[PDB]
């Protein structure tokens, strides 16, 4: 047969994960991508990211060791 | 490969106002190659980022370096851990004179625990350890390239998942016990990912289990790669609409909580039915304190059914099960939800999900290859009060 049984500790908790223990990153390489300001500012991206608020949004990966923040560039 | 490039004030405010527009907290990773003569981390780009954050009244956390473990291959240059720490303590002392002088710092992001970099991060933490809130490392199981169908399927591949924890805690407990450990990026496979995979249904198996397995193991929070962008394994297409991913992304969101129990198959394979077991979500206005969330993989090429312990067997539970919409099987790139396609309403609005109550006192089914949430009704767990 194809039943199977369960058993459950429910006792206390086992541990506590943040509030956050679902979250997303954006990798650092988008930065270099020309629609930057097009793509993060979509509508329906933002809805979407809505959703699974509360959460981190970790902006990193290879390129975050590439990149150089220059305060004259536009 | 990798040449330097630039960003600006204007990238900066368009990855905060995305962050602070979405109700996400941002965390920003520094350039950890900019050095001086003598190998020391030369903050004064970093400087520049953080008074202009301060300027705008940003709230931002901070890491510093991306898999320093690799810098050596990367850019010809080796930080050993012990370095890296002191770079890590540098930044703090800036941190702490900022504007948001409790600001959050997180690192090193070393990625899985082999050898060399086990040996980077136990040296990193006993120098740099105490400034950092979190210890972060990276996972990912494949290399998109070559992974198979199979691969996504294979319990032998999630359990790999397992030891890579399980020494991430061994470095930890030997230098900095208690600190928390975060998954600060992860996912199915790098190279991008696996095309026709890692943004199916199929990629599925390995969120959720990972997910299950970081909860059960006690990391505290999971970073997925990527939300938007390059490759595949995206959450959100090209197109900005979801994947698989995103709409089981959701349904642990709003079902799964915060409390994490365990759960178990007797018999004890425990190999191709995985299972879950947290308190359900407080958050979400269908339940209530009490009330467990099961979360459930079977990849037996059967149905299975699961019977629920004493004494739950005949409470109400709500099911949740994801099954790819055809004709594409487990590669599909659109799901169900209870029979239901998953898709947007309009671009503002997520549609609801909607649970398929069942008949109190039954088998909980789980079709093959599928995974589902089991939300059990007036559960009436102390625990989870
Ligand atoms: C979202 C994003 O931009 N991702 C990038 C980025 O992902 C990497 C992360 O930044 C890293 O932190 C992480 O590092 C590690 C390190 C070690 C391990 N490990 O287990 O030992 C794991 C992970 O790795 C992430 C990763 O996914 O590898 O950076 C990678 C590498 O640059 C990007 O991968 C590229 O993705 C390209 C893509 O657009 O899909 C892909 O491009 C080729 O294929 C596409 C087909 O769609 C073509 O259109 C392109 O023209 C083609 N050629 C070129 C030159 O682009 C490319 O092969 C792949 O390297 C990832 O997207
Ligand atoms: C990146 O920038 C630093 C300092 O500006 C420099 O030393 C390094 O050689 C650059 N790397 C590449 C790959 O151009
Ligand atoms: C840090 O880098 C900048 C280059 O942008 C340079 O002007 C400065 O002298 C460097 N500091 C040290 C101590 O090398
Ligand atoms: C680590 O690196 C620094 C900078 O290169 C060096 O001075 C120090 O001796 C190194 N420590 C170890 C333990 O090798
Ligand atoms: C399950 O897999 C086995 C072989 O690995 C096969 O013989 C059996 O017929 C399969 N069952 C289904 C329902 O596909
Ligand atoms: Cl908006
Ligand atoms: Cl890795
Ligand atoms: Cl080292
Ligand atoms: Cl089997």
């Amino acid at each position: 047969q194809d039943v199977v049984d369960l058993d459950f500790f429910t006792q206390e908790p086992l541990h506590l994960v943040s509030p956050s223990f679902l979250s997303v990153t954006i990798d650092a390489n988008l930065a270099t991508d020309p629609r930057f300001l097009i793509l993060l500012g979509s509508p329906k991206l933002r809805t979407l990211a809505r959703g699974l608020s509360p959460a981190y949004l970790r902006f990193g990966g290879t390129k975050t060791d590439f990149l150089i923040f220059d305060p004259k560039k536009e | 490969k990798f040449k330097n490039s630039t960003y600006s004030r204007s990238s900066v405010d368009v990855l905060y106002t995305f962050a602070n527009c979405s109700g996400l907290d941002l965390i920003f990773g520094l350039n950890a190659l900019l050095r001086t003569a003598d190998l020391q981390w030369n903050s004064s780009n970093a400087q520049l980022l953080l008074d202009y954050c301060s300027s705008k009244g940003y709230n931002i956390s901070w890491e510093l370096g991306n898999e320093p473990n690799s810098f050596l291959k990367k850019a010809d240059i080796f930080i050993n851990g012990s370095q890296l720490g002191e770079d890590f303590i540098q930044l703090h002392k800036l941190l702490r004179k900022s504007t948001f002088k409790n600001a959050k710092l997180y690192g090193p992001d070393v990625g899985q625990p082999r050898r060399k970099t086990a040996k980077m991060l136990k040296s990193f933490l006993k120098a740099g350890g105490e400034v950092i809130d979190s210890v972060t490392w990276h996972h990912y199981y494949l290399n998109g390239r070559t992974a198979t169908r199979e691969d996504f399927l294979n319990p032998d591949v999630l359990d790999i998942f397992i030891s890579s924890v399980q020494k991430v805690f061994q470095v930890v407990e030997s230098t900095r016990p208690g600190k928390k450990v975060w998954l600060g990026e992860t996912s199915s496979a790098y190279g991008g990912g696996a095309p026709l995979l890692s943004d199916t249904f199929a990629a599925g198996f390995m969120w959720l289990d990972k997910l299950g397995l970081s909860a059960r193991m006690g990391i505290e929070v999971v970073m997925r790669q990527v939300f938007f962008g390059a490759g595949n394994y995206h959450l959100v297409d090209e197109n900005f609409d979801p994947l698989p991913d995103y709409w089981l992304s959701l349904l642990f969101k709003k079902l799964v909580g915060t409390k994490v129990l365990m759960a178990s198959v007797q018999g004890s394979k425990r190999r191709k039915l995985r299972v879950y077991l947290h308190c359900t979500n407080t958050d979400n206005p269908r339940y209530k304190e009490g009330d467990l969330t099961l979360y459930a993989i079977n990849l037996h090429n059967v149905t299975k059914y699961l019977r629920l312990p004493y004494p739950f067997s005949n409470k109400q539970v709500d099911k949740y099960l994801l099954r790819p919409l055809g004709p594409h099987g487990l590669l599909s790139k659109s799901v169900q939800l209870n029979g239901l396609t998953l898709k947007m309403v309009d671009d503002q609005t997520l549609p609801p999900l909607m649970e398929k109550p069942l008949r109190p006192g039954s088998s909980l089914g789980l079709p093959a290859f599928s995974y589902s949430f089991f939300v059990i009704r007036n559960a009436k767990v102390a625990a989870c009060i």
